[PDB]
């Protein structure tokens, strides 16, 4: 008798990363706005 | 006259590259948003999964205990 | 006696988004094809 | 002669930026495909998970009922 | 003098597009890394999930067997 | 009696893809380095 406490264990050892490329996106938008200063006006 | 051609072609190219950079920025923004949302989704999935699996384990341990008390 | 109906509950409140950037990809390909009209022919 | 240099350098730059935009389009396409596939994967995972957890809950409720009938 | 203006504007534009391509490369690298890591995460999640669900099923089959032996 | 072996079944039919855009990223970095050869030196 006395059945042991069969513990299923905790699901673990896993996790999802998190992208943080907002610096890069902001830099692209800044460059797209800045290229207006590179237009040629003869 | 050749300078005006060079200038016009350059301005057209810069406008097109401006549009392309705006499109790339928008696309990277949408991918960032969705990848982040799915990351949070998988994380909370495993959290609620751990909770549910633990609850299952508990109610099991319970029914072994009670069936042992039956015998 | 009369053990209650212990309901585990439904896994919910979660969902995965869906990217739709095909407009942006098509715009990039259109621009890559259109830059041929921006080549300089003296 | 300087105009021919400007024109040649500009055409080379536009060709290189054309290649870069094609590469960015291909990369965003592959990321879109994979993020969408993983989104569908997580969604169907939670669907089949809900089904399986409900089935587990049912067979539990069953064995409590039957063990109560034992007592 | 107009040629020097064209050259200066072109060099500035190429520098800015160089920065933009470096930023796009970095962003695609980070998205690739994270999407791949989350893919491996979901995969190992379903693997360990299959294992855990099978173990649950086994211990169930066990307790039906033992409760049948009770009756 | 003789309760049947109720098998939960294996979670399956699902899988996550794997991005491989390292060719594209390397091409972008190569182009960003190559645009230095496109600078104008009058």
């Amino acid at each position: 008798h006395t059945s042991p406490d069969v513990d299923l264990g905790d699901i673990s050892g896993i996790n999802a990363s998190v992208v943080n490329i907002q610096k890069e996106i902001d830099r692209l938008n800044e460059v797209a706005k800045n290229l207006n200063e590179s237009l040629i006006d003869l | 006259e050749n300078q005006k051609l060079i200038a016009n072609q350059f301005n057209s190219a810069i406008g097109k590259i401006q549009d392309s950079l705006s499109s790339t920025a928008s696309a990277l923004g949408k991918l960032q948003d969705v990848v982040n949302h799915n990351a949070q989704a998988l994380n909370t999935l495993v959290k609620q999964l751990s909770s549910k699996f633990g609850a299952i384990s508990s109610v099991l341990n319970d029914i072994f205990s009670r069936l042992d008390k039956v015998e």
